[PDB]
């Protein structure tokens, strides 16, 4: 075994978690999750595969088999991975998360033989026990998490952050039967650490993602081209996605710094491609860059050399959902500054989002385009612009949609609540002070087929007004 | 520069003349809008001087009351003994917000000076006594709502959940 | 008797290291696996047991079986963080252990090698062994009479060799570690942990979403709270020999091997040690 | 049609005069009703040529400038640097829509021509220094919107929103 | 350094000769490599009448127009009815970029009147009638290039990759 | 670029002539920040002496060194029988990793006679005899690091962790 590359990026406000979901726990800090690179390279593999197969033949591949197919390079349980992924940061010493002390002996006494509620709230840089009943306390504590107010306002302009944070600041308290005061210290004490924890949003982190290679898995038949699609997918994610949650949002979007290889043989032209990003001059030149590689792999000197192999499967469209790029949604703009950019995308992903109500402007109609792309949102017509067979005004058409029966695709799209959005956003730098949001949709393989440059039109009038 | 007034609601029967806006100016910051009661007035580290029903400070950050609040200035001759000022609309701790704020107003207080005379000792009691949930129809809301059981049928929501609506802490001296 | 279970998390907080951990999880397991009956005011009325914290607190209204299963996950996430915070390592025993057969394996004229290796990342050594398996699904290599999570010596003595072949071939290592028809030369010693940091287990997750699946459709987090061995834990072990020869690619082996995995998911940067100290000890 | 014309809102010196008919009626598209500006008119493939105050048209649509919607005419003197278009009601591009138009449109934006020599070059102008930004409420937003303070009190949210939704482009020149 | 001129690729008849100097320096912006059309740029914004069709600025974001590039002067019986202007080279939406640029070219694209007699119509058109192509491909190619019919064994690929890789918003008026 | 100084932890007084510039800049790799000594560079197959002491080619691989790293030159007096190397910054065997070094390095390690006059029959030796460690305590760290007895109280701990971090198998011929 021995080095493939090594990938210096950074990640910007990225949102982590682990067995808490956040990003800090009162043994250790984890800001990059090596296993969560592992799998979001796994699925942007798949991605980037499926757009393949669908572009030269027209065909989409279920995930068991393309990762069935890649098992010689990220490996299954029949084989152990062939690439060993590494996460190296500064500060990687002991950076737990300890509450010295908590100031809180009095809301116990407010909290005697009531059935109420309390909840937390940061109220100009102190924190306030708001008990439901009508009564409020401002806490003091000290720890060494050093919230600053440039943190605290994020999450208060961001409707999307101060929404992830109605689970990490209520509880509900019955002490009618009766209640000690040491078991109403931890409960309390419980509850400001899941508030304290969810505010150790960081920025700028800064990472170096190794690459190893086992060298014992040589090329059998189609190791080498097989792990280079892995590397150029790679390349496709650290592009298009981020670490942690809401990525789908702008949130802990990737940005390449630099990339030393150490056998170019297999790392030449990913090199070379990764390199390219290293200053980007404007918007539509970064727009060019992404459509070079997204085809690169379409239709440059080499493609594929595997596909020809019988491993694969195809979806069974009343069945599966897959996605893809398209390689023509991809809208680009620059934004001068990142944090009212992600507390604007609220407004383009909202139903009564003000940059929705200018794109749309019409009820029934945004809300299909939302529930179609833009995730699983939370339905109480509208089906009428989701079918398959009928009245195409706007082309939203699902693949196996009918009216007044529920089929596979009518049960997920309506009632699925783990559903990605296929409207995503990125936010991308270059070390030069310069950023350009990157907007785009994936293809659904649900999509009957939709009408592309329309949905582009949509997309663009996003992308320009959601700065 | 326009100004506001908080009335007690108290279980007590000291409403119909303790003030004299019985319309305001020419609105309610506190009205029900037929989905219950919305936009009340929370006033805390204030227990009650129960006997001429009015507010008296008290250090302790977990003795609160509940009241409404509209705009006056009470019985046109008084003011000699509250608490009247100004602020920015927004310290207003309210509850079911169903409304709206000027941006701006002065508020005066029903305000009872300490009169420290022994320890304290203040009581959580919740409003009970339907009697009182009757006479806090007939005496408050008749006379302060024009609204009150000429607009809504809804008049059992508006006399069943007070109950939990308001509370307050009575010394009980 | 019931009432050893409904005060063994008191017994964990309490007797903290001294406490047999493989008993007193396997008895917390009961506790967890009967959650929703163990919360029937049965929490043996203390003040001290976390189980009446989960009493007080109300997660749903519209249905008391979610009410248990969220309580649930709560207490499993708590009983992790209780083994992580409150078991530490006191490794005293183990120095003087280690002292001790040092000196038994000079009597018996062996070269002794004794290494220190310590954690840089979270570890998982013997993730399907039985330690919490039945409350987490994963385990520790947990020795239950030194009361420790262990390196067995045969996983490092599979790693070692599988390293030695690697880069001197499949008979140099049967020229020391030996085959179906000789005995190595090589003799390794299980490792314990001999000095920590601050601790010496550590809460984890792992979340599948997309393995074994076949679409977008049935995707789905599952979400997999767990224990694993915390940074900076040093553990120690021993080797030992009779010729002289295999000192030589043992030594040079044991630097190399460790900075690529020595436990399981090491694919993801999990079980990454550091060489700390050799020293080798020669007899005659 | 109900004609009309555009301007644009820069920090610029340039912002004097480019209109007679202010009203031309009762009516505008740019309507105002407590949310500040509705119906930004927003343009894309063009600059703003602020010295010597113009839209210069690049062909990059990263750049763009937003400007609001006058109903009348500007100084008749115009198509020596003016563009003249009527539209469908749809080929606009608006912030913050409020509802359906009149069908017809007709809108005049200051134009400026190449002079191509210098290889000119974009860069982002926001609106920042809200004490520029109270000017340019004394200059560009009293007289063609006096209702306000006079129908709306909000003159606050008009400054904030104008500091965070218009911003524009530069030639730098 | 040296001038492009950027010509549209429509169905119809606007096409009758727009260059002079097709020989540039050694090569155009535009090329072949036996594998598709690189550097072709597209135009949004302003649209093209089938009818003396000249890039005319819209309204729309979403509208936009397609062509190509050479370097030259379009039969220089013009030059006072177009866009002539450098623009430094970053700031044009191309498509497929082959390499590099040379720090502010200038182009030529036509324009046209803004018609502001009647109201704006548009609708999508991309190419068909495979004689258009094998018209366009020769009525310019063969005007531009020295190695096209020389080199010329990819023709239906290079035909073929015209068939998607142009599209543009013909009036239709 | 950035040429290293690994200056390796002997017990005999071979650290006191030995270096130019032993200041370097704004970085070493070696560190000593609040958590006790990091990224010791150990190197294998080499054996230090004591008389002119410095590090001697031998191939038992049981061998090994252990040093600091930091920033400098090999006195300019040496670097003629000294060995500088290139390494690209992932092959060097750094125990107690904190970060990561910066993608290529300048290492000179005093690189003696191989010593064919003697035959080779090194002895592993360790740090102890406490006044033997304070003095290159005081030699070392103090005037490398401007941290120790500056910026450290507590740096007893690298006292009782140097005696066993630190060791090196030596010939004594």
């Amino acid at each position: 075994e021995e080095l493939l590359m090594s990938l210096k990026l950074k990640a910007l406000y990225p949102l982590t978690g682990g067995y808490n979901r956040h990003s800090i726990n009162p043994f250790y800090e984890e800001l990059v999750r090596p296993t969560e690179i592992k799998g979001l390279w796994r699925w942007w593999n798949r991605v980037l595969f499926n757009t393949l197969a669908y572009s030269t033949k027209g065909k989409l591949y279920t995930y068991e088999s393309i990762d069935r197919l890649f098992e010689d390079v990220f490996g299954s349980e029949n084989k152990k991975s062939a690439v060993r992924l590494e996460v190296i940061t500064d500060e990687g010493n002991d950076n737990r998360f300890e509450l010295s002390y908590v100031e809180l002996d009095k809301v116990i006494d407010c909290l005697r033989n009531y059935k109420r509620k309390v909840s937390l709230d940061f109220i100009d840089n102190t924190l306030i026990a708001e008990i439901e009943g009508s009564t409020k306390i401002p806490i003091s504590f000290k720890s060494n998490l050093d919230i600053d107010k440039i943190i605290k306002d994020l999450v208060h302009n961001n409707k999307l952050l101060s929404f992830e944070l109605l689970g990490f600041k209520s509880v509900e308290i019955d002490a009618t039967k009766i209640s000690d005061k040491k078991i109403l210290k931890e409960i309390l004490r419980d509850l400001i650490t899941n508030y304290l924890e969810y505010f150790n949003i960081k920025q700028e982190v800064t990472f170096t993602l190794n690459i190893y290679l086992d060298k014992s898995r040589e090329h059998k038949q189609n190791f080498e081209d097989k792990l280079k699609f892995a590397l150029y997918s790679l390349l496709v994610f650290i592009l298009l996605g981020g670490i942690g949650r809401k990525t789908s949002r702008g949130f802990g979007s990737l940005s390449i710094i630099d990339v030393k290889c150490y056998d170019n043989s297999i790392c030449k032209k990913i090199e070379d491609l990764a390199k390219n990003f290293l200053k980007i001059s404007s918007g539509n030149e970064l727009k060019s860059k992404i459509e070079s590689i997204l085809d690169c792999i379409k239709n440059s000197c080499i493609d594929t050399l595997y596909i020809e192999n019988n491993i694969l499967s195809e979806i069974d469209p009343k069945k599966n959902v897959v996605y893809f790029i398209n390689s023509d949604l991809f809208e680009v703009k620059r934004i001068n500054d990142k944090e009212k950019v992600l507390a604007n995308i609220y407004k383009a992903v909202s139903s009564e989002g003000c940059c929705i109500k200018s794109i749309i402007t019409d009820k029934y109609v945004r809300k299909s385009f939302l529930i179609a792309f833009g995730g699983y949102r939370k339905v109480e017509f509208i089906k009428n612009y989701l079918c398959e067979t009928c009245e195409t005004v706007s082309s939203f058409n699902i693949v196996d949609f009918l009216l007044s029966e529920g089929s596979f695709m009518s049960d997920y799209i309506l009632q699925y609540e783990h559903r990605n959005s296929l409207l995503r956003f990125k936010l991308i730098s270059d070390n030069s002070n310069n950023s350009y949001l990157i907007g785009y949709i994936l293809h659904s393989s649900y999509f009957k087929k939709i009408d592309i440059k329309y949905v582009r039109c949509i997309l663009e009038k996003l992308t320009y007004c959601v700065i | 520069s326009t100004q506001r007034e908080y009335v007690f609601i108290p279980i007590t029967n000291s409403i119909t003349i303790d003030v004299k806006i019985t319309i305001g100016g020419s609105d309610h910051i506190t009205n029900i809008d037929e989905r219950g009661i919305h936009n009340v007035l929370v006033i805390t580290g204030y227990a009650v001087d129960e006997k001429n029903g009015r507010l008296v400070p008290t250090l302790d950050p977990c003795d609160y009351v509940k009241g409404i609040l509209v705009a006056g200035t009470p019985q046109q001759a008084q003011s000699n003994d509250f608490l009247t000022l100004k602020l920015p609309a927004n310290k207003l701790y309210l509850i079911r917000k169903k409304g709206n704020i000027s941006d701006d107003l002065k508020i005066y207080i029903p305000y009872s000076s300490p009169d420290a005379r022994n320890s304290m000792k203040t009581k959580p009691v919740s409003i009970s006594d339907d009697t009182i949930v009757n006479n806090i129809i007939k005496e408050v809301f008749d006379k302060i709502y024009n609204i009150t059981q000429k607009e809504k049928v809804k008049i059992e929501k508006v006399k069943e959940d007070i109950k939990e609506l308001f509370s307050y802490y009575a010394l009980e001296q | 008797a019931i009432d050893f279970l409904v005060n063994i998390l008191e017994l964990i907080k309490e007797k903290q290291c001294n406490i047999n951990l493989f008993s007193a999880i396997s008895l917390t397991s009961i506790v967890y696996n009967n959650f929703g009956e163990f919360l029937s005011n049965n929490q043996s009325y203390s003040t001290n047991n976390p189980l009446l914290k989960y009493h007080i607190i109300i997660l749903n209204d519209k249905n008391k079986t979610k009410d248990v299963e969220e309580k649930r996950n709560i207490f499993k996430r708590e009983v992790a963080e209780l083994i992580s915070r409150n078991f530490k390592l006191d490794g005293e025993k183990v120095r003087n252990y280690f002292d001790s057969l040092k000196e038994v394996l000079k009597s018996l004229k062996y070269t002794i090698v004794d290494v220190e290796i310590t954690t840089r990342t979270r570890a998982l050594i013997g993730v399907s062994t039985s330690l919490g398996k039945l409350i987490f699904g994963s385990g520790i290599s947990f020795d239950p009479y030194m009361n420790l999570p262990y390196i067995p010596a045969s996983e490092i003595k599979g790693i070692v060799r599988s390293y030695i072949e690697g880069k001197l071939g499949e008979q140099e290592a049967e020229e020391i570690f030996g085959n179906e028809e000789r005995e190595g030369n090589v003799n390794f010693t299980d490792a314990y942990p001999t000095r920590s940091k601050d601790f010496l287990f550590v809460p984890d997750v792992i979340t599948p979403h997309y393995n074994g699946k076949k679409s977008e459709a049935d995707a789905e987090p599952r979400p997999v709270i767990h224990l694993t061995i915390a940074p900076k834990v040093t553990f120690r072990f021993l080797i030992y020999y009779k010729r002289e020869d295999v000192g030589k690619p043992i030594c040079d082996s044991m630097p190399i091997i460790l900075i690529r995995g020595l436990g399981a998911r090491s694919s993801v940067g999990y079980s990454l040690f550091e060489l700390r100290k050799i020293e080798v000890i020669k007899a005659a």
